[PDB]
């Protein structure tokens, strides 16, 4: 996505579904036998996504106007939003 | 007649209606009461297994 | 080699060995201890050092005395594999349980495989109509594809499943590959009652199922690598002998359930509402070594018993990421009295669609879904008041829908002597006609009790002059 | 429950409601379901019992859709099913 | 490079352990630096573990570290720079200008972890700020020197929110004011930045009535928790040593919590309820305790927060709603009725909403005001079944002013013009107080509703009124 924003491409990221990435991340975690986080998934998924995600950007017209637009899916697997992820 | 007939009839209507309503107040209660119960044994668990750790 | 051991210890059937010599066999690697029982198979699973490798045992682990020797047979226990399986059935050790004597075998191959890539998929589009009304109208079938059921607690989950051998098996010539989980010794007789009466397994030649049948019985650690072994047979029809194949796996919830066992005793965090850590990636490679590959194309239909009907837990739920057509099927539904008990508004298929089944399908299916949702949206408003005290426009979307939704069971020919009734099978243009016809209210002249366990229009015409009678 | 009703073959489950309503034992007829069972019936106990788990399940939606009016026919099914 | 050189042993995420020499100990809570190709990656130390094995949180990245790698210790609690000349500047965790306003000026620094104010310091509330938004000034007047507190959905124009008040308040007030966002997005940080440019009050030909401390959301969970700390003092050099009252601003508390609640968990802490940590309720309170009005100045604190899928029963929203003193509550539904404001008018609370404090006038016409609208929600349920028809003459005058006093509870903002492109209007607190006192009189129930609906004070609903008229 970067070498889009870098060129000054207009671009856009579908992260489908970052759900999974989150599963990876728990068992990853838990077979490093780090404590379990919050809805078993290690606490600094946060921290994960929300740097992801702020990597799509329609950045300065310095930046050439490198216009990468995110979309994040998250699959709803009960339609329970309250759900850490 | 007709409006004796229609104002009884709004009552004897609405007098049935309050027992169905019992009935699905009685089974939403014991939806509720598992519910929360079910509720209370996942969060257990979840802090007795960071504890386990 | 000679790779010599000890049992240091046995914390359940989960042996942990300390190998002497400091050769180390690898993950996967086989041991046999030769038990007073005959031999026992292990499979190393972690290396936990110090030469002390922690092994999963596959048979039962009672009366071991603790420091007692092994030696590394190596390697991932190889099952027999053949042209001459089609007729046996197999444990899990590679033995016939249907004790046929030795397996005529020329290759015997080992359980771990890796699940074919990317580059070597070919993907379906087939259609294959199973002739039951609703599986016809809701999710067609393709050959190769990957169907899936999330019944109950065996509610007919073999009923249904005998029905798809029934129909299915018999109409397709390329081979077949039974597999049961972790299913009841009673289910297996029948089964092998069954097939040998219907002639499937045919013992005098030579059949064209071949079985691997798991007892629910049988240890966690054994059950767990029953499926790999079923996939290793369905590898050598569908890739070593190219022919398509068919296979069945029931209960797929008990894989899971058997990791879970074991992954508390492995040393893992088991967390996952329970479920292993390691969930996601074993059904990920399972579902994956069941696949359509430029060779053999396998259709395939997995069980799932949904756990106290929890079809939240995560454990079906990542069932439903790794198949493309599911019918889930319900107690309510099956309370109703519907058999086949198939959720209507709880099916999928990447198989229904207006180019792919043609756009008389999917209006006449589009329609059933709508006034489906209507009428369980007004399931409410009916209880909570009366038919009456709803629009009289909604009254006959209403009264057809329960029109509909008996119209819906279909009599299982499997399970006529079960049910009693005769069994019915529908043809998939048959049925689209049927439909057609009573979303036009054609039939909304005649009972509802005629539209009850029926099968065909045909049928319900000729049950309402039975009734009129 | 679950559990054991995928290992086991049928289902007596009894209701409460029934049992204190003078059905004493109150087989429950909704929730009792055999699966293979019927290999048992005994040949005249076949026949004369044909048929009964639906007509007692014509019994159970019969009295399900009585509460209002029904035909003769339904109503004739709800008498012998209650008797 | 003090000789309190401390050697990784362990990176374990933001958990790095460090080993520093025989007898050398820094404290807890003191600010760690290691020198890197990627500055200066602070550690803030927070367990002893002994044998001269701290146990610290990083703030910076950790990727690339080396274990085993050379630790300076800065030695005391990590001191941020406070001056006039951190006014006008977006000023990052670190301490460090992100806006490129040239090096911070500083004239003094002090320490992020400064105790909050004793029983004595505290100066009794009595000021009564008045904001000219019609349902703040009516419904639950604020007052200065408080602790406002935008309970809300998902940024449900929350931001829309601060970015009125600070166009109105804080202009209007001579004083700076404190802007800190804590992880909100960096786009939307731009516009800020950009729009506070254009508001003029960030001037950057002359100096700025406010600050900004602009920490957003992709820094590493430790960082977040002290984003908030890093703006407080700064606050507190305000309020102490320049004297000034200012007007906090703080973006997301709920920001504020997450974060804690995660390192508590990577320090090794016990999760709490909804797995929020032990203790959330001390770091919430030392966060609130030391904002305050004392005998020294006066911190009107603006702190928005963000209530799970709008459940206030959520522990970490609840335990905000006790720790604040000036609570509002915008709900999702009210904006979809296109009232902007969001508020929902019953469940604004302030510490400032009294009787003859707020004056027995504003008082009892916002008794009436609280009365019509809970009968209104009362009657909806009859309206719902029954019908609006079977409802009394008296019932239909109430539903008619609610329906009217619910749109004329409207205003319109400076800040949808990006919205509507409406201009804002703002009323002025007595006059609100006189124009509901009509109203509720019914001396405008011959004003259609339509001319009340998204348009302000009352010579704009009369004037509204004459221009649907005609």
């Amino acid at each position: 996505g970067e070498w889009f924003r870098d060129n000054g491409k207009h671009a856009l990221i579908v992260y489908d579904d970052l759900s999974k990435q989150a599963v990876a991340y728990r068992q990853l975690s838990l077979l490093l036998r780090r404590p379990p986080g919050r809805e078993a998934y290690p606490g600094d998924v946060f921290y994960l996504h929300s740097r992801l995600l702020e990597r799509a950007a329609k950045l300065s017209e310095k930046e050439g106007s490198g216009s990468l637009t995110a979309l994040p899916v998250i699959e709803t697997q009960g339609g329970d939003v309250s759900a850490y992820i | 007649q007709g409006y004796a007939a229609e104002i009884s009839a709004r009552r004897n209507a609405m007098d049935n209606a309050s027992k169905n309503a019992g009935d699905m107040i009685n089974r939403y209660s014991i939806l509720y009461n598992r519910t929360r119960q079910a509720v209370i044994t996942n969060e257990l668990v979840d802090i007795i297994t960071g504890a386990s750790s | 080699t000679p790779i010599t051991g000890k049992v240091t210890a046995v914390i359940g059937a989960i042996v942990d060995v300390h190998f002497e010599q400091s050769e180390l066999p690898a993950i996967l690697n086989a041991l046999e201890i030769k038990t007073p029982q005959g031999k026992l198979v292990l499979e190393v699973a972690q290396h936990l050092g110090e030469n002390t490798v922690r092994t999963i045992a596959m048979d039962g682990t009672e009366g071991l005395v603790r420091g007692e020797k092994v030696l590394d047979t190596g390697g991932p226990i190889s099952v027999p594999v053949g042209r001459e399986t089609l007729g046996r059935i197999i444990n899990v050790i590679g033995e016939p349980i249907d004790e046929r004597g030795p397996i005529k075998s020329k290759l015997r191959k080992p359980i771990h495989a890796d699940p074919p890539s990317f580059a070597e998929q070919s993907t379906s589009a087939e259609i294959l109509e199973t002739g039951i009304k609703v599986v016809d109208l809701l999710a067609p079938y393709a050959r190769g594809g990957k169907i899936g059921l999330f019944g109950g607690a065996g509610v007919g989950k073999t009923v249904f499943i005998q029905e798809l051998i029934n129909n299915i098996a018999k109409a397709h010539g390329g081979f077949s590959v039974f597999t049961g989980v972790g299913e009841r010794t009673r289910e297996g007789n029948d089964l092998y009652r069954e097939m040998k009466e219907t002639g499937v397994i045919n013992l005098e030649g030579e059949s064209k199922v071949a079985l691997v049948f798991g007892q629910m019985n049988e240890p966690p650690g054994a059950r767990a690598r029953v499926a790999l072994t079923g996939l290793t047979i369905a590898e050598y029809f569908r890739d070593e002998e190219g022919q398509d194949v068919l296979l069945f796996i029931d209960n797929i919830f008990r894989f899971t359930q058997a990791g879970s066992e074991v992954s508390a005793l492995l040393g893992r965090i088991p967390s996952a509402v329970g479920y292993q850590p390691t969930l996601a990636t074993d059904m990920g490679l399972l579902q994956e070594r069941i696949t359509t590959t430029k060779k053999g194309s396998v259709t395939s239909v997995q069980a799932v018993y949904v756990p106290a009907d929890d079809l939240t837990d995560p454990a079906p739920a990542t069932t439903f990421a790794h198949l493309d057509a599911t019918t889930v099927l319900s107690r309510g539904i099956s309370e109703l009295g519907i058999y086949p008990a198939v959720d209507p508004l709880d099916s999928k298929s990447r198989l229904l669609d207006a180019a792919v089944v043609g756009q008389e399908h999917y209006d006449v299916a589009s329609k059933v879904q709508e006034t489906l949702q209507t009428y369980k949206s007004l399931q409410d408003i009916i209880a909570i008041l009366g038919m009456d005290e709803l629009s009289e426009q909604d009254k006959l979307t209403v009264e057809r829908a329960r029109k509909i939704q008996r119209f819906l069971s279909q009599p299982f020919a499997v399970a006529e002597v079960f049910t009693g009734i005769p069994g019915k099978l529908v043809r998939l243009k048959d049925t689209v006609a049927s439909f057609k016809a009573v979303l036009e209210g054609k039939y909304d002249n005649i009972p509802e009790h005629a539209f009850y366990m029926v099968g065909g229009i045909e049928d319900v015409v000729a049950k309402a002059e039975k009734l009129a009678a | 429950p679950t559990n054991v009703i995928s290992i086991t073959d049928g289902q007596i489950f009894l209701e409460a409601e029934l049992f204190y309503k003078g059905i004493r034992p109150a087989i429950n007829v909704g929730l009792s379901v055999s699966r293979v069972g019927s290999a048992a019936q005994v040949k005249a106990l076949k026949q004369v019992a044909g048929s009964l788990k639906l007509f007692l399940a014509q019994y159970r939606e019969v009295a399900a859709f009585a509460q209002s009016d029904l035909d003769a026919s339904t109503k004739q099914t709800l008498v012998r099913g209650e008797r």
